[PDB]
């Protein structure tokens, strides 16, 4: 039995949600699930599958703070290998246990109550065992523990005894198992911010249609002008040309995660309609320098500029991003809107392909004429956004196509061109005073 | 192999159209990097392929 | 009747004439040599697409 | 519907979903399908959320 009229009045403030193109995803090193892709919606979710110390906690908050509120978050799971050592010398009548799990619930203890004989001890336990030597590699000279065929997740735990991790898998591993169990998202951040991870990972998202988002603190990068001298991270980055990438200066970008804050900014609204400059990131504050924690000087963020670099610049008394640019010089703006303008095409032609049941669409005039009003309806809803400006499209005639298209039912040589519009980011002004 | 239902592709170069009339140019070259003595081309992209800048040709 | 469903677009008929036809087929009462051909109308299932983008 | 005037491809079917791996329930790769194409076998792809049978 309910009520006729149920109320709740919660005690709480609350906020609007929004949506647009594209969620983001956050690759963290964790083990606190076996799967490797979860989805939250909102950030006390993360607080239950995480404590307030770790990475992706950090990135959740960050993420949240702006308004309105982004619909939903990923959190990706990197693969990991551990090592086992005795900080203390071999002793008899001392104990020493861990504890070895693997993926679907699977969980073993090991015991050897008597230093490289103790690891030993395990390592032939553990290649001994009904199911772990299936599943769990060891080597021994210290210990370590690794995967072993095809199993996904593996963890060890256990006062005599000590356990460390590290992050075992490449980005380019990484992204591909991460590829293979969720294709929905368009933004991706990193935990991981050493020079050869970064690296590897903004060379694969360069053959994807994703864009990826990276801080820096290293302090090199202030000073060199010469952007061929310059060898600092964002200079490499610059240098390959890699126009999928987005790189943001700031000294807390070794505990702190600006990326996911940057990222809010723009991910709630439609593609093409907002310029990324001059943005104003809630609960952020200005680069300042590591060393005299003062605001960065104009020499230092040209230095940045010629690195293609962004930014918190501090404008009066404001912190704000500045220029909103990839590394390879094109604006943020300008890529979004090209990948959901090539998604909106995607679409259309699908639902006009899909739909046809009890009829076709026969290979002549006629039906090519009905593929050119899609994609002319296509791009003036670009149009209607004040992202383009002018349009022309291109269609082969039937009498025209070769035999092989016809034999595979596949129409080829349709092209298209459009204009972009523009915007306005800076002024300039000169005036005179006199009697 | 597989294919997409659609597969579309954007670049952000600049094209221009082409027209059709009567004869073709040749440019005779003093050449060899290629073993044929005629070889056709429809972009500067493919050229500079076989030749580099400051080349002539 | 098929090219009005749309399944063909075009077709030809070739019969044989009746002073050439051997005659001992005329005793056996059977015809042979009639043969025709069509023309597949077709249909579109995929497509491709390019593009460009410039200021 | 009468013979000839339809392309079997492309068709949408209620309630069949698509196809999956047993080991992972992962919809199948395009390396999969193309394995299935050179043996000229159909499979119910995936458009953006809507299963389909492609080639037929």
């Amino acid at each position: 039995w309910n009520p006729i009229v149920n109320v709740d009045i919660t005690l709480n403030t609350a906020g609007t949600t929004r949506e647009g193109f594209g969620l983001p995803l956050f690759l963290a090193s964790t083990d606190n699930f076996e799967e490797r892709v979860r989805g939250y919606t909102s950030l006390t979710e993360v607080a239950e599958d995480f404590d307030e110390n770790t990475a992706a906690y950090k990135a959740a908050k960050q993420l949240w703070s702006q308004t309105p509120k982004v619909t939903q978050l990923y959190i990706g799971r990197r693969a990991m290998q551990y090592t086992v050592s005795i900080p203390n010398a071999v002793t008899e009548s001392t104990d020493y246990s861990i504890t070895v799990a693997a993926g679907g619930g699977i969980s073993q203890p090991y015991q050897y109550t008597a230093a490289e004989n103790v690891l030993q001890q395990f390592k032939t336990q553990i290649e001994a065992d009904p199911t772990i030597k299936d599943k769990v590699s060891v080597n021994v000279t210290t210990m370590i523990i690794t995967k072993a065929g095809d199993n996904d997740f593996v963890k060890v735990t256990t006062q005599t005894v000590y356990i460390a991790s590290t992050t075992a898998d490449t980005a380019s591993t990484a992204l591909a198992a991460i590829e293979a169990y969720s294709t929905d998202w368009y933004f991706i951040a990193a935990e991981d911010r050493t020079q050869q991870f970064v690296l590897a990972m903004a060379s694969e998202i360069q053959a994807r249609k994703k864009i990826f988002f990276t801080a820096n603190s290293d302090v090199t990068a202030l000073q060199g002008t010469e952007l061929a001298s310059a060898n600092d991270v964002p200079a490499q980055l610059a240098k390959n040309m890699y126009t999928r990438t987005v790189c943001l200066w700031h000294h807390a970008a070794a505990e702190d995660y600006p990326e996911m804050a940057y990222i809010a900014y723009g991910a709630p609204y439609d593609a093409g309609s907002i310029a990324w400059g001059n943005a104003q990131l809630t609960g952020v504050a200005a680069s300042l320098q590591p060393s005299n924690q003062r605001p960065l000087t104009s020499i230092q963020k040209s230095a940045l500029d010629v690195r293609h670099c962004n930014f918190i610049d501090l404008d009066g008394g404001v912190p704000v991003v500045r220029r909103g640019i990839t590394s390879g010089g094109e604006w943020i703006d300008i890529v979004r809107g090209v990948d959901w303008l090539e998604s909106d095409l995607k679409t259309s032609l699908r639902d006009l392909l899909i739909n046809q049941k009890g009829g076709k669409i026969t290979y002549d005039d006629t039906g090519i004429t009905r593929i050119r009003q899609v994609i002319e309806t296509s791009l003036q809803r670009a149009v209607n956004r004040n992202f383009l400006s002018s349009y022309t499209v291109n269609v082969p005639k039937a009498s025209q196509v070769a035999l092989a298209d016809k034999k595979a039912r596949i129409l080829k040589d349709v092209t298209f061109a459009g204009i972009l519009a523009g915007a306005i980011l800076d002024v300039d002004l000169k005036g005179t005073v006199a009697y | 192999m597989w294919n997409p239902i659609v597969n579309v592709d954007i670049t952000l170069n600049t094209a221009g159209t082409t027209r059709e009339g009567f004869g073709l140019p040749l440019f005779l070259a003093s050449t060899d990097n290629f073993e044929e003595r005629v070889r056709g081309y429809t972009s500067l992209t493919e050229v500079a392929e076989d030749f580099d800048e400051n080349t002539a040709a």
